[PDB]
């Protein structure tokens, strides 16, 4: 194999495709042996030769390993960098990039473990794709919404609520100063609350806490389902109900369906939420799988206008929260951005930090993330002992509270405490919310 | 305890059941909310009714059943009301 | 505990007690520094279902003074005090607009 | 969570959904404690309590860790088994039973690595699904 | 017969359907060996054993009876409990039940007389059915109706109003303060009123009414109709003009078309009115037919919002009630119910107690039925001396006053007559009911 | 009510519906008395006059009682026969018709027992249904069939069998020489066999047994289904296969599904077999229901080639059988037609005689149903000693040969024992046939 | 005979005299009894069309006393008696609105 497939001073083709995978070889495999056999394992290398192959040009529509280097501090460990011809994958297609690159490999015997680090997608491959419905520019644009991160709250709890008790909870939500509320992942059609109910309950708090604070509220309406048909019937239903916006999780879904779906949102002008749920199945151990931000960078792809990125390791959040949002990003290891990634013109995807954060993570999250993200408190709204309206007005004085402060040039990380303190002097909301939870 | 429940319980126990509780009120029992009672982690049969009976008395004016339960593959072989309200 | 009042907002900053001028300039000094163009933006209403407000005047681009733009403001709130008066900047490089807060309320 | 989500004396239903969990626990975690975390995170668990919470039946909606057994000859390492209720699914969803048993779990920080081992659908949850569209006997007759 | 059908020993399993069977045999036949044969007659018997036969697993298919017993104070009549395998039935389809059930048996020469009394529904089979499109509770969130029952009325004449008068009656009747009317179960759409016209002065009765006294109004407007595709023209110009609610008649029509049109209200947020109009074909005899019992099972199943009961044998009304309503209920032999049933969180049918009732019975309906009932005045409230408005007035002011007098803790049975006496102080449209109807 | 709704000097009009009951008056009420209510529950009598009943023609749309008799030799047991406008009805349908007459009386107090005996269609009423989509007459051409009974046959076991073995099964009881083959009543898409599979192996069945025959051969595909929607799709894939014929079960599917069914026969040229499952839980008692008669009248209205009429009361039988066959039909008493009966064209419905029938009953079920039935043995054919298709052949054999004895002029009554002995003498499959099954 | 006046109305117990605090207290006792949580709503209008008005505080979870609800509906009425004020009720278990009537009209 390593005469053929370890190629290590091949310079790959800006219309190549590179992936840098993580390995740890089995004990007796070189690395140079082992990266040349994932190379043909995730492109052509197979067990015999057939007669077949002698009526094509083989070395076409061969991946080459370029590159091994050993993973700095850590035995028998080493990445291998390899490069796919443009003419391997099926344009507009995440399926049958996935397919091809991760298909086979993670199953070979001579690898230990291998887990997929960065993807570089090639201009002549992007454009093939729709990417997001409407991105990050367009979707200020379509919300009035500028200049702060956007506010976020799932409801709880996550199963029980009845439809009209459900949209109560949104209701005093949006009312207290929330942009946006969502659905719980699991939230699809249960007999407790069948979508269709919840779906109108909630469209008509909506209009409630729109007429009342005179912003445009939304809520992520969840439309995953078993089936493309349904999905598309629960779909079309929030764009009869006139919502703006709603959710899909993509990977437990799967590309085919978010990618339909992203298709019409791009057709019925509805914004896309993306949830992550799932992945921590593939995205959480070191050793083995699939890296986040080569997901993030699929469905920048795929097509969502929001996606799940956690709260805050620091600086590989960093990084691939960049891949999502920005237009070029140079190759920073630092930050885990393996390869420079150009995303012609392609619009960005929001991050949404979620979970487990309330009013004092408040100045962090905003020199975390800046203004484009959504940040989502889900026990920091419904929590706040006054319930949900003034906690939803505890977490938005928070949140403009800083944003003024950065903008009036006062450091978040040391001044952070006093800028909230500042606020509940004239906010009783806030100070009840800043006496519950402890300063972190 | 009535002689009917007795023999179940006896029934049970000669198969190597062992003897499962659970109670509701009024209100759960129409939603079938059911709460788990204190455990009965006896075989011998003087002490599983001794047990029983320790337990109607605490959940009176509540629905209580009793539960076959097989041990091995932690299935419920048997479901039987025992005790209603009034 | 207390209910919240039902209150009518405006977007950014609206949950905030109102700018001061000192306020508002620091806000401006923010935007010269980003290399923003402030624009003075005015309406009889506030419907979040309407996109646009008409533009006082133009926006400033060669902008190097926040006293600029509140003496723009200073104007537009004698010549519509009945008005909602906003502040909204431009991002030349990016393409599209990246601030929006409110200044005077009628 | 230990008081409420592990529940060592509960004999499920045939109507439950069971799961089989491999788990090694981080060091300090007992066993237990990490059991009860499994299924908390799993079905409603969350780390503050809500008014709207008390709006509805808790006790309903909630998986119940009911057998922890350790893996035999291998340290720090133990299944969970975990029930939970029918009313938790979407009928005929694979996607709804994955986002609802594997959504949030295995990014839970107390556990070192999660490993999902088995499922038990219940009957009424089987009758609900398609099912293979010919399956065996029929495509060997086709 | 007997030895391989009657199976005394046999204890059924949680996914088995049970079916209760009051038998006559005839002069000769003995109780055991005619039981059999029910079983028999009803899942596989047949006169001749043939070849292919052979080709299957017999025992599997087969319907076993596991329990007779003699009726008390009756002779020459006994029950037999039979136990009938989950494979055997199509899911999701009542009209496969029934006619597996009981397609043959009751044709059956050995017996007199036969008579279903009840079926045990498995939670397996349960769960392959829409159930109601919405339930009790989902009903009185879109309504904003709690805390007392419905109120209803059926405009008389049956037959002769034309659509435009019609719509007067109806209007009348709304602004009285009744909550719904409805289309007699006999108008459909004959010459002297089309019943498009109807649906469209029904609609505007229902906008001014609505108008006039600020609490949502509805009518059952009769969708019954020739034929499926004739059904779902009227269904959705019923939804084309806003109408919250429906009805049917699902005995006469039949249960395909029944199960069709619930599964189109689910879809359209439409509430399902069911109209039991010919059931005392099948279910008044003591001694032959279907026992109303098991059609309200299998409506619930089929699906329905509403479904008459009759008004108050009272135990026997008080059993289905509960059926229709509940999510657990346990067999009780008093009530008339044979096996424990549950529903596996498939919403609760209304139940409708409609006939030839009045403001003297209003206290005896709430103490009957409760608040999670529509209770129904044709006459009641279009025969008081005033008119349809203040008859109207005078029905709503006596269940108000009732269900005042409940929570109060006051014996409706005791106190009822004197409720409504001092009610009649204060309401003159009252007064004047409580003069026309004596009291009972 | 009596003086309203009693009027014994009524002459009915041409255009009225007319109907015959059956009743018995509650010990003290006077039968004159119990038929004007019968009349009046069955039309528009209530039991309060309405301000609205003054905004129409009362005396036009009320049902008159025109003449009451009792029953001979039956005490406290009366027919009463009643007028109905043709005002009353919705055009061409059968569910309005049977929910005006029969929606209200059979629950009456003051009656003991109700049973409705016959209904006189009137051919101002007849003209708006289709009526069978093809009739006696075409189905014979359709099939190149003529002067003979058709014959058919109930695969067994009703459950259990793989549609790869079902349709051996067909293929050879068709190949043997019957007409059609039909699906059991419950056979609808259970797991040990669905319906789509069984429709690709019965059509493959039919195609062989077609060929090496050089007759038409059908299989009656039973389409009855949960939804209209599913039962259309299952109709439109048997037409998709070139079959022949279907099968409904239109009482447990309802008459709107069966309306809605054979208008879609009549548009796709497919035949259409009714099954009467559920018949005898209305039909069976002599006191109380609705005699099949009156569900036959209705069926032919509706649509429908074939139904479904039993074996051999005798005269009764014959008496409908000739209802819904002929164009004009005399009142006959004895036979049990209450009313004269004009079709007005409309075509006939071939009676399907079917149950624990073998080739001794032959000679006598020629001689009653004659040329234009469908006769079935289920285990006459199956459960002859050499299998299906000798067993088919077995059949064939007896029936040509009673055919043609008919019309040679014997006597199929005395000499029938001998026709089939002479024809046992050629034919083996006969003389084995004849050897199992005891001579009737 | 007479007509009927045309009026609003404003669903359960809206057809009788406006309650007293002593029918209410009596209503109330009831929903403890029947174990419903007591909830305080306002609303400045009365549409049917809409499903939400606005919660006064939190429902009384741990209501033991009527006297505790009576005390929330005062202190409502002081601070908004221009609005309708209403009383709902929530059953846990059948998880659902049981209870919902008028306590003020302004």
């Amino acid at each position: 194999y390593k005469l053929t497939y370890y190629t290590p001073d091949y310079t790959p083709k800006d219309t190549d495709l590179l992936a840098a995978f993580r390995f740890s070889p089995q004990p007796g495999v070189p690395a140079d042996e082992a990266g040349a056999a994932i190379a043909a394992e995730s492109s052509t290398g197979t067990w015999t030769t057939v007669w077949t192959d002698l009526l094509t040009d083989m070395d076409r529509y061969k991946g080459k390993c370029y590159h091994i280097e050993p993973v700095q501090g850590e035995e028998n460990s080493y990445f291998a960098f390899i490069a796919y011809p443009l003419d391997l994958f099926e344009e507009g297609s995440v399926t049958n990039i996935l397919t091809s690159i991760v298909g086979n490999v993670f199953g070979f015997k001579a690898i230990r473990s291998l887990r997929l680090e960065d993807i570089r997608f090639p201009v002549a491959l992007v454009k093939t794709f729709q990417g997001p419905p409407h991105g990050i520019q367009v979707e200020r644009d379509l919300l009035n919404k500028y200049g702060r991160p956007m506010l976020g709250c799932t409801i709880k709890p996550k199963l029980g609520l009845s439809a009209k008790n459900y949209g109560r909870a949104v209701y005093e939500c949006l009312r207290g100063g929330l942009d946006f509320t969502k659905d719980d992942e699991n939230i699809n059609s249960q007999p407790f609350q069948r979508w269709r109910d919840r779906f109108l309950f909630v469209a008509d708090a909506i209009h409630k806490s729109q007429a009342e604070t005179g912003e445009i509220k939304g809520h992520y309406l969840n439309v995953t389902a078993p089936t493309c048909e349904e999905m598309m019937k629960r779909a079309e239903f929030a764009k009869e109900l006139g919502m703006p916006i709603i959710m899909h999780d993509f990977l437990t879904a799967g590309f085919t369906a978010n990618t339909t779906l992203a298709k019409w949102c791009r057709d019925n002008g509805v914004l896309l939420h993306i949830h992550r749920a799932m992945h921590a199945v593939i995205d959480r151990q070191r050793n083995h799988g699939i890296h986040f931000r080569v997901l993030a960078k699929c469905l920048r792809l795929s097509g969502g206008d929001h996606l799940h990125s956690g709260t805050v390791d620091k600086a590989s959040t960093l990084g691939f929260v960049d891949l999502m949002r920005e237009d070029h990003i140079e190759a920073d290891r630092s930050r885990g951005v393996f390869f420079t990634q150009d995303w012609a013109s392609m619009p960005g995807v929001l991050p949404v930090a979620s979970g487990g954060i309330h009013v004092w993570h408040m100045p962090a999250l905003v020199e975390i993330f800046g203004d484009d993200s959504v940040l989502q408190f889900g026990g920091g709204t419904l929590g706040h002992p006054w319930g949900n309206a003034p906690g939803a007005t505890a977490n938005r004085v928070a949140l403009e509270a800083c944003v003024q402060a950065r903008n009036e040039g006062r450091d978040l990380y040391r001044e952070g405490g006093d800028i909230l303190r500042e606020a509940g002097k004239w906010s009783p909301e806030l100070a009840a919310a800043l006496d519950l939870w402890k300063e972190i | 305890l009535s002689s009917e429940v007795i023999t179940q319980v006896r029934s049970l126990l000669n198969q190597g059941y062992r003897i499962g509780t659970e109670h509701a009120d009024k209100r759960r029992f129409r939603t079938s909310s059911w709460q788990p009672c204190a455990p009965i982690q006896s075989t011998n049969e003087r002490q599983v009714l001794s047990e029983l009976e320790n337990c109607l008395s605490e959940h009176e004016g509540e629905y209580v059943r009793l539960l076959g339960i097989d041990t091995n593959t932690r299935s419920r072989v048997f479901e039987a009301l025992i005790q209603r309200p009034d | 505990m207390k209910t919240l009042p039902k209150e009518r907002r405006f977007e950014t900053f609206s949950y905030l007690p109102p700018l001061s001028d000192r306020q508002i300039a620091a806000q401006i000094e923010y935007m010269i520094e980003q290399g923003f163009h402030p624009l003075i933006e005015f309406n009889e209403h506030s419907n979040p279902e309407e996109f646009y407000w008409t533009m006082w005047k133009l926006p400033l681009f060669d902008c190097k003074s926040p006293q600029q733009v509140l003496d723009e403001v200073r104007e537009c709130r004698s010549e519509y005090g009945d008005c909602y008066i906003r502040v909204a900047g431009f991002d030349n490089i990016k393409q599209c607009q990246t601030v929006s807060f409110i200044v005077h309320r009628p």
